[PDB]
RNA sequence: GUAACGGGGCUAAACCAUGCACCGAAGCUGCGGCAGCGACGCGCGUUGUUGGGUAGGGGAGCGUUCUGUAAGCCUGCGAAGGUGUGCUGUGAGGCAUGCUGGAGGUAUCAGAAGUGCGAAUGCUGACAUAAGUAACGAUAAAGCGGGUGAAAAGCCC
RNA sequence: CCCGGCGAGGGGAGUGAAAAAGAACCUGAAACCGUGUACGUACAAGCAGUGGGAGCACGCUUAGGCGUGUGACUGCGUACC
């Protein structure tokens, strides 16, 4: 069984027991989040746009920063160079139940 | 207050040469070349964080098109149908369903067909 | 009050310009002199 | 005429791919003295094909 | 039980000596000594003396038997170059490098 | 730099970077581009700013309980052992002692104690007031330091 | 999750047989190119050959519109100076009729190692017979 | 050398008209993050908006050597340096630690600069490349026996 | 003591806290040159990377994926001053 839900301006196809990395949620580790807008559940219920009664429950398992990305900007012959680092925050959630 | 540059200079050159590991010839060995190689690698990586989003969407669309045409509908009509059905499932998920759950993809096509007809 | 707990007043000690020390500085390469001409030159510039 | 670009260590290695020496495939054994020798050459003790030919 | 001999500062470029070293790498020492005997190279003479030294070291110091020994490792490193001046035409001087080599033979019964 | 002013090689034709002096700062063994000269690093301190700083320092020493005042500070003989014992009785170790006048015996007693300095009131300086953990002042020295600073 | 990729060692490639008789050259070629590349499969992966083996029969009976039978010219250069050679469609059909389809498909396949690998799965025959009954090709109508 | 559709190919996959889909950018939106400027409130929140840049102006920092703080602190139970590895910050960077090293190092807050290099046909040293290539310097010329020697075309007879 | 030309050079032994402090001697960077191992590479066209990515090898705590090395194939892509 799997469900499709929106979180962090992205969509995620998940089953129970899966750990899913999302954009940071302002929720503590251990705490339960509910994704009540569920686009699809296949055991096939297809939302228009959301499956009536569909909730995915999940435990927040961790917050953290992803791998460092280096931003290099360089304009050849124009005496311009700029570097920046980036680490994107994430929230890992473990899916606990799907229910239409 | 004379300052010798050796220790700091070494550290800087080593930092660049570490980033140039795996590069061919002078590009992994020689500072002058490795520095250019590392800058260019960074320019490309910047560009390709944008291109990656283009390339994956292009891949998903191609797969949705294949799967849609197996179910007797073009990509362009399929997407129009899902929009008229008010299905907001994005191309990443549709392309994944197209591969991994062909029956659910068939159900999406049937929903899309019903919306157009 | 010790010799390692005295600070100058804020704004009293601005750092000097150091020309010709790389792109980041904003004064690299030409050192704020622009490109060529008499005013770019060492000892260059017209009298009062 | 001279190179416009320094040839690589790779290219140097590739040119030298034909420089390897060939070992003597086998040494012959004199039928009398039992000495190893180059085939069709006399032994170091001056035998050839069982006969003491030099001294 | 590996036993080494080296000829350090041998008067030959490493390139020239390496041609000979490649013939005997991995061979049994009896086969190696035969190969070197019928290799018509100055380097064969140099490498053979180092191999004979390594064998003698293995027998005397390490209590080996020649019949068990193989050339387990052999390599030639670049030694110090002697710098010399070659007079060329029109008063121009060239540097001659008289290249030297460090020859290392390792013999073992494993 | 010691050397000739001879141009190392001709301006044109040799294929080398143009040279003018063997003493060029670009060159090994050449001059230093902006060779240091002996400098006077002394700054002016306005009289009033000096005196103002001393008053601020002295006032902080009082607020921090680092200024101790005595009626008298003396040792009998010019003997380091006497001063060392006198100081450890007072719970002192690192101390500027400021007296009304230069006394021979206290000066000589303090000389081999690195943590201890003995001044007259005239020879106070702002660094020493801050540097030493405590400052002992004779009552006479206080009178003179007040007279100094007004 | 990461998007699926086909794996070359696990790809299922089916065998098909197409009759070229009376088909418009270019309109057949695009459908061949599509299927050789595997663009018809949901498992389509740009860097993997996911396509099918395709037998084309009756290549000599492929059709072209207009005056192309006489006027479509195939050029190649031999690499020797002045060595520009030409053949009309009708001459190509007479001499080497499989080449007409093969050339049409090759130009519609990706360039590079993978595109060349994709082309190897196309088996063009001048006539109505093939040697590949062992591969059990299914009829594919275009 | 096709060579005046980018190619294949196309009789539409051309052109015209009409219409609806879809693709398509670092544009716009979504989600997360950072910073500038300004409000409105109490350096914090909320909210608006801005953040492509050469010359160039303005602002804020990193690190290096040296002076004080320091007769302190760390260090033979292993300093600096060297070399890996891991962690960490928006960046210059920082921290930790394995190995090497074998005696120095130096927080903090201040102070001073021989304070940062890829270019200057830069300067010095080292080391490459061409390359085991050209060449081995008069085309008067060598051959053999014997000797000596670890070895002899070249030395001795 | 041993190999070697009563060599050069080396291997042992011994000294020393250390000889990978052995006199070409403190530390011992880099270019440059090797030996070994893993992976790739002999139908393949270009600034040699970057984005995607299979396979293989070696390690690891869902027994799982993960990490490290490599990088077939593929989109994009003409160094720096
Ligand atoms: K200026
Ligand atoms: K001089
Ligand atoms: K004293
Ligand atoms: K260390
Ligand atoms: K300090
Ligand atoms: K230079
Ligand atoms: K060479
Ligand atoms: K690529
Ligand atoms: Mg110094
Ligand atoms: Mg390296
Ligand atoms: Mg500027
Ligand atoms: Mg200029
Ligand atoms: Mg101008
Ligand atoms: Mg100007
Ligand atoms: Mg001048
Ligand atoms: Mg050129
Ligand atoms: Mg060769
Ligand atoms: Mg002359
Ligand atoms: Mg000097
Ligand atoms: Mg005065
Ligand atoms: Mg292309
Ligand atoms: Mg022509
Ligand atoms: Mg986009
Ligand atoms: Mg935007
Ligand atoms: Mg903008
Ligand atoms: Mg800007
Ligand atoms: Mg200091
Ligand atoms: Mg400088
Ligand atoms: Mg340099
Ligand atoms: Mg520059
Ligand atoms: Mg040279
Ligand atoms: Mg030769
Ligand atoms: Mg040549
Ligand atoms: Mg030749
Ligand atoms: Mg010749
Ligand atoms: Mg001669
Ligand atoms: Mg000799
Ligand atoms: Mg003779
Ligand atoms: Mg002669
Ligand atoms: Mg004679
Ligand atoms: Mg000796
Ligand atoms: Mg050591
Ligand atoms: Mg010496
Ligand atoms: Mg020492
Ligand atoms: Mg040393
Ligand atoms: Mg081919
Ligand atoms: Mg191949
Ligand atoms: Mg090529
Ligand atoms: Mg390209």
């Amino acid at each position: 069984m799997y469900a499709v839900f929106q979180s962090g301006g992205k969509q995620h196809r998940v089953s129970e027991g899966q750990t899913v990395r999302l954009e940071k949620l302002d929720i503590a580790t251990g705490e339960t989040v509910e994704f009540a807008e569920v686009l699809m559940i296949a055991n096939v219920k297809i939302g228009v746009p959301f499956v009536d009664g569909g909730v995915i429950k999940a435990e927040v398992v961790a917050h953290g920063r992803g791998e460092k990305v280096k931003i290099v900007k360089f304009r050849r012959r124009k005496h311009y160079r700029k570097q920046q680092g980036h680490r994107q925050w994430f929230t890992d959630v473990k899916i606990t139940g799907i229910s239409a | 207050a004379r300052v010798k540059r050796g220790v700091i200079a070494r550290a800087r050159h080593k930092k660049i040469l570490k980033q140039a590991k795996g590069y061919y010839g002078a590009r992994s060995r020689v500072y002058r070349v490795a520095f250019q190689a590392v800058i260019k690698a960074g320019q490309y990586a910047y560009r390709d964080r944008r291109q990656r989003k283009r390339q994956f969407r292009q891949l998903w669309i191609a797969r949705i098109n294949a799967a849609a045409r197996q179910n007797g509908i073009s990509y362009s009509k399929f997407i129009n149908g899902l929009k008229k059905a008010s299905v907001e499932i994005d191309r990443k998920i549709l392309a994944d369903i197209a591969v991994f759950d062909k029956v659910a993809f068939t159900a999406l096509v049937e929903k899309a067909k019903a919306a157009l007809a | 009050m010790r010799l390692n707990t005295l600070s100058p007043a804020e704004g009293s000690k601005k750092a000097g310009k150091r020309l010709g020390r790389g792109i980041g500085s904003g004064l690299g390469k030409t050192g704020g002199r622009g490109h060529k001409g008499q005013k770019s030159r060492s000892g260059g510039g017209v009298r009062r | 005429a001279v190179q416009q670009n320094k040839p690589t260590r790779s290219k140097r290695g590739m040119r030298r791919s034909h420089d390897a020496l060939t070992a003597v495939t086998s040494l012959s054994v004199d039928k009398t003295s039992g000495e190893k020798h180059l085939r069709h050459h006399i032994t170091a003790d001056g035998y050839y094909r069982g006969r003491k030919v030099i001294a | 039980m590996e036993t080494i001999a080296k000829h350090r500062h041998a008067r030959s470029s490493a390139q020239k000596v390496r041609l000979v070293a490649d013939l005997i790498r991995g061979k049994k020492v009896s086969q190696a000594l035969d190969i070197l005997t019928y290799t018509n190279k100055k380097a064969a003479v140099l490498v053979k003396k180092v191999l004979e030294s390594a064998i003698a070291n293995a027998e005397h110091n390490d209590g080996a038997d020649i019949d068990d020994l193989k050339v387990t490792k052999i390599f030639v490193d670049e030694g110090p170059s002697m710098k010399r001046i070659m007079p060329r035409a029109k008063g121009r001087a060239d540097r001659i490098l008289k290249r030297t080599s460090h020859i290392t033979v390792v013999v073992s019964d494993r | 730099v010691t050397g000739s002013g001879k141009k190392p090689w001709r301006q044109k034709g040799t294929g080398r970077a143009r040279s003018g002096s063997i003493k060029s700062p670009i060159w090994r063994s050449g001059g230093v581009t902006f060779a240091a000269r002996p400098q006077d690093h002394s700054q002016k301190v306005n009289k009033k700013m000096y005196r103002g700083a001393l008053k601020s320092i002295l006032s902080e020493l009082v607020r921090q309980d680092r200024l101790i005042v005595v009626e008298k500070f003396s040792v009998e003989a010019p003997k380091t052992k006497l001063l060392a014992q006198k100081l450890k009785d007072m719970a002192l170790e690192d101390v500027l002692i400021i007296t009304g006048e230069l006394d021979e015996n206290l000066f000589l007693a303090a000389r081999n104690l690195h943590k201890v300095d003995v001044r007259d009131a005239t020879g106070i300086d702002p660094v020493s007031l801050i540097a030493f953990d405590k400052v002992v002042m004779t009552a006479d020295a206080v009178k003179q330091v007040e007279e100094m600073l007004a | 999750m990461k998007t699926f990729t086909a794996k070359p060692e696990t790809v299922k490639r089916d065998w098909y047989v197409v009759d070229a008789t009376g088909k418009t050259l270019g309109r057949l070629a695009t459908e061949l190119a599509r299927r050789l590349r595997g663009k018809h499969k949901a498992e389509y992966t740009p860097h993997v050959d996911t396509g099918d083996y395709i037998i084309v029969l009756n290549a000599d009976k492929v059709a072209v519109t207009g005056n192309k039978r006489t006027d479509k010219v195939y050029y190649h250069h031999t690499g020797h100076i002045g060595g520009i050679k030409q053949a009309t469609f009708e001459e190509m059909i007479a001499r080497r009729p499989e080449r007409v389809i093969e050339i049409a498909v090759k130009g519609m396949l990706p360039k590079g190692p993978l595109g060349r690998a994709m082309f190897r799965k196309l088996k063009v025959y001048a006539g109505n017979e093939h040697n590949h009954a062992a591969q059990q090709p299914q009829v594919l109508d275009i």
